[PDB]
RNA sequence: AAUUCCGAUAACGAACGAGAUCUUAACCUGCUAAUUAGCGGCGAGUACACUGUACUUGCUGCUUCUUAGAGGAACAUUGUGUGUCUAACACAAGGAAGUUUAAGGCAACAACAGGUCUGUGAUGUCCUUAGAUGAACUAGGCUGCACGCGUGCUACACUGAUAUAUAUAACGAGUAAAAUAUGCUUGCAUACUUUUCCUCCGCCGAAAGGCGUAGGUAAUCUUUAUCAAUAUAUAUCGUGAUGGGGAUAGAUUAUUGCAAUUAUUAAUCUUGAACGAGGAAUGCCUAGUAAGCAUGAUUCAUCAGAUUGUGCUAACUACGUC
């Protein structure tokens, strides 16, 4: 499965739980693939109006993507994943024969 | 009526209906002052 | 056999591959001289002149340079050759000989061994520069 | 103001100084004599 | 000048083993001498790109452009016209307004590419998307590169 | 063994006011084949001493408005300037530079009563005076910069009124002597 | 030899021929350069080595240059809106035509003509 | 650096602030990991040598480098000086790093009748409400100009312009309207296609630009082992308001839009002003900074000389004083 989130710690918890879950059952996972972090950055003027000094603040929305390819029956791995997630982690299907 | 589907009068803030100061980056469609009230719960946190 | 290492000055990175060979040195697909500025050319030849021509005659060297501008690449290459020669002698040739070689390079300059870590100070609002400001007036 | 013309150290300035010539004409003299800046003969 | 003492072993087996300019000038001169590729006549009245904002003012430039393009093709084996336009781009003083780089004129580029292709030097394919270098050209470029390397060296 | 541009030997010097030799510091670990070494020179006050005297000359020469950051052209101009020096007069250029610094620096100056000039400062001032003299000469003036820089170095090495640097030093030294 | 005066002054003569040619009209330089190549007076020489025949050829090329290979788009003073169609019209005749066009504008009337008659720039400088 | 500590001390004890915390950037784990990243392994050619090197299609251990998780690493460590020799500083060494490693972010108490009701369906009162200060449509105008003041841009040339060549960057950013057929009559109405964002690529176009297509909802395609300009090299001028300077104007064909005239923007030819380094004054700045050079993003139907990011080219001068 492919895991996309805006909570690092939540993704990490999901990563460990599916890793343990799979390793019981001898399943073939290709070790946690961490994708380059994308940040959505917004550069915002402070003050709703002009007056006072020009003062800016720089906002960052950092999104985490992580990837695991897996060879098994879908249903058990998705069921293990789906119940174990917190909803802040968005789960997407990926599957292989080897 | 005679609206246009382009240019300044075509669009307005999703929250407050101001025509000015709208963030269309990432298709947010919110004015920046309104955006400051919402900026933590949306996820656009400050850091550096 | 083969060792691989790097050099890093500013945003440049230069990977050095030091293999068993004959004294052939390339930079991407292209021979070592073909890097352009004559002044900075001498800087990249500099480790060869500190170590004489015999040591490279047993070894072929391949280099891959990515990123950074002109000055940055030259230093990264110079650094990578340094790091390459010394690391190869630690895995393959002899630690005492390597220590002697390292001493020669260190005695000349530490910049060859370890890159300068200077990098940009971010731009901050209120002026075009990193610290520089718009002109104030009364 | 120019007062240098067509007819009668190998730097262009030296030639211009010695013979009172414009620098393109100084260059022309250099080329004739021999038979941006770079190594000398 | 061109020769200097060397502290490592040169290979002389490819265009990648010889400096761009000497190879380019000689190949351009050879190409014009042979007369394989035309001037063509209309090409003298136009500029290389808008960053020039002037006549090209150097006579033999078309052969040079072809020569550089051919070298770029060995360097990067799959490219199209846009790559050339971007390559030969330079800065344009916009008068009072700031500089920007501005792309090279695409007809002259398109014509050179087409003439080379007609003469078996370069090849439009779907297996690799744009123009690549092709076999008569590859052999010729390699051999001419050797011929020059030896002739220059000693 | 090592040589500047493969051209200039750098194994020989004169002793100057003794202070200046210690400051300029031409010695094996300060030797390099070419100008352009960008090591940390603003670490502490004294650190400028360890910065090679040729390196210092190139950095100073590069300085002024439109010409800033164009360091390789400035280096090219010094290399050509030494080559010009070698032909124009009978000495090794490295030696000619040592002579120019030994003559060139002003030794006394006034802020409020003249006071003595520190030797590191004296070296910097001399390098600045030589380069500023070259710049004053260069602008709109037909003769090329490599030659103009070469003329300042030889004239300063000689000691002459055909050097700005000596003239400026004379001006500084006289005002200080007069004031005090 | 040197120090020539043609239709207008051209005293250039230690100076290169092409820049000497610019000194009339075609100070935009491309027009002068194409005319020089088409005339086939050679750019290499100084202007004191011009032949009189070569100068006459330049006048011949300059006169209606559609008939050589010089492109129609490249040519100045094109459509010149009328029943006819025109070419670049040179020197005092060019000034006379420009003056003529301004005279026509004053009679015609629209804002650019009116601003021009008044003494005020075409696009505005923002005089505030 | 600091009502930071020490020390003295009719106070002792506290608390907030500050440090600290947090985000980057700086170095090491031959541990943690391999996809849409690399590296090899290995088939296969094309090219040259010569008992390998360069270049392309097909299959597929390694993880140094690409990425990113966890974790380590500096505390002034050691040595030497100065210091009530107390808090501590100074120098040298070691060290990836020694100004709390560099940069940010965060912002006490109490204020200012500072700014904002032209951001808000946050909002009082007062005004107004069909010859409206609501909603809405057409023009005009915010840019006009004897003239005064700001911030920027572009210059005054030869360490340069002009023209060819060569090298090489980082952050990024990207999807109820269009078009074909039918019914009525090119107008209107309905269906169907697949339409609006990035454009590779192939053709056509001097150029702008066009047409045809292809992949991309993105570490995958635009595009990145290379997208910039200053670089640098070779030529051409040759110091002369000059080929510097590009204001100004004149003529064009394009492109966006319902609408381009007060020239939206674009190219093309022609047109060739002031300006010779700036008075009195006054601004910014201490190391990858200053300066110079670009460029991404924001607005955007169309419009960067703006702002905000990001890099490359890498100086001067200290390293202090009231």
């Amino acid at each position: 499965i492919a895991l996309t989130s805006k909570n690092l710690r939540a993704i990490e918890k999901v990563c460990s739980d599916i890793m343990k879950g799979a390793k019981e059952k001898n399943l073939n996972v290709s070790g946690p693939v961490r994708l380059p972090v994308k940040t959505l950055r917004i550069t915002t003027r402070k003050s709703p109006c002009g007056e006072g000094t020009n003062t800016w603040d720089r906002f960052e929305l950092r999104i985490y993507k992580r990837l695991i390819d897996l060879y098994s029956q879908c249903e058990v791995v998705t069921q293990m994943t789906s119940i174990n997630i917190d909803p802040v982690v968005e789960v997407e299907v990926i599957i292989t024969d080897s | 009526v005679h609206p246009k589907k382009y240019g300044q009068g075509s669009r307005q803030c999703r929250v407050c209906s101001n025509k000015h100061a709208i963030i269309r980056k990432y298709n947010i469609n919110i004015c920046r002052q309104c955006f400051r009230e919402r900026a933590d719960i949306i996820g656009f946190k400050k850091y550096r | 056999k083969r060792v691989q290492t790097f050099g890093k000055k500013k945003t440049a990175v230069a990977v050095a591959t030091v293999t068993n060979g004959k004294g052939l040195i390339k930079l991407n697909g292209k021979n070592l001289d073909l890097v352009e500025p004559y002044i900075l050319k001498t800087k990249v030849y500099e480790p060869l002149w500190l170590i004489g021509s015999g040591k490279l005659k047993n070894l072929d060297i391949r280099i891959r340079v990515k990123g950074g501008g002109q000055t940055s690449q030259i230093y990264a290459i110079r650094q990578a050759i340094g790091k390459g020669i010394i690391s190869y002698y630690q895995k393959y040739v002899d630690e005492s000989t390597k220590k002697e070689l390292k001493d020669v390079l260190l005695r000349y300059d530490r910049s060859l061994l370890v890159g300068d870590t200077r990098r940009c100070e971010p731009k901050k609002f209120g002026g075009k520069g990193a610290r520089a400001r718009y002109q104030k007036s009364y | 103001k120019l007062n240098h013309a067509v007819f009668i150290v190998i730097t262009p300035s030296a030639i211009a100084e010695k013979y009172k010539v414009n620098l393109s004409v100084a260059r022309a003299v250099i080329n004739h004599l021999a038979d941006s800046q770079k190594l000398y003969t | 000048r061109l020769l200097e003492p060397v502290p490592f072993v040169k290979t002389n087996n490819c265009i990648k083993d010889v400096d761009a300019d000497l190879f380019i000038r000689s190949y351009a001169t050879h190409l014009k001498l042979h007369n394989k590729i035309t001037y063509p006549k209309w090409c003298t009245f136009v500029k290389t790109g808008k960053g020039r904002k002037l006549a090209p003012l150097n006579e033999d430039w078309y052969f040079i452009r072809a020569s550089s393009i051919l070298r770029r093709l060995y360097l990067h084996p799959d490219i199209g016209v846009g790559f050339l336009r971007r390559q030969f781009s330079s800065k344009q003083r916009r008068g009072v307004a700031p500089n920007h780089t501005s792309l090279a004129s695409g007809k002259i580029l398109r014509s050179i590419l087409q003439q080379l292709e007609n003469l078996g030097y370069v090849e439009q394919n779907p297996k690799k998307k744009g123009r690549r270098l092709t076999t008569k050209g590859e052999n010729a470029i390699n051999n001419f590169a050797r011929y020059i390397n030896k002739k220059v060296y000693n | 063994d090592i040589k500047l541009f493969k051209k200039w030997s750098y194994e020989e010097i004169n002793i100057a006011d003794l202070s200046l030799v210690d400051c300029i510091a031409v010695s094996q670990k300060a030797c390099v084949y070419t100008p352009h070494t960008a090591g940390r020179y603003q670490k502490k006050r004294f650190r400028k001493a360890l910065c090679p005297i040729v390196e210092r000359l190139v950095n100073s020469m590069m300085m002024h408005g439109r010409n800033n950051g164009k360091k390789l052209k400035a280096i090219r101009i010094v290399a050509y300037a030494f080559e010009i020096i070698h032909l124009m007069t009978g000495e090794n250029p490295l030696q000619v530079f040592v002579n120019a610094v030994q003559k060139g620096g002003p030794r006394e100056d006034s802020t409020r009563q003249a006071v003595d000039v520190s030797p590191l400062r004296r070296v910097n001032q001399a390098i600045y005076l030589i380069c500023t003299g070259a710049r004053n000469a260069a602008f709109r003036n037909i003769k090329s910069i490599s030659e103009c820089l070469a003329e300042e170095i030889i004239n300063c090495a000689n000691e002459s009124s055909s050097s700005y640097a000596i003239k400026k030093k004379d001006e500084i030294e006289r005002v200080a002597k007069a004031n005090r | 030899q040197h120090i020539l005066r043609i239709l207008n002054t051209n005293v250039d003569g230690k100076e290169k021929v092409i820049i000497a040619l610019t000194a009339i009209k075609g100070i935009g330089k491309r027009m002068a350069t194409v005319i020089c190549k088409q005339a086939n007076v050679d750019p290499t020489k100084r202007a004191g080595e011009l032949t009189t025949e070569e100068i006459d050829n330049i006048v011949h090329i300059m006169s209606t240059p559609t008939q050589f290979k010089i492109p129609d788009w490249f040519l100045n003073r094109r459509k010149d809106l009328k029943e006819g169609k025109n070419i670049h019209v040179i020197a005092n005749q060019l000034d006379s035509y420009l003056r003529e066009d301004l005279e026509r504008m004053k009679k015609i009337r629209l804002h650019r003509g009116l601003r021009h008659h008044w003494g005020l720039r075409v696009r505005g400088q923002h005089t505030k």
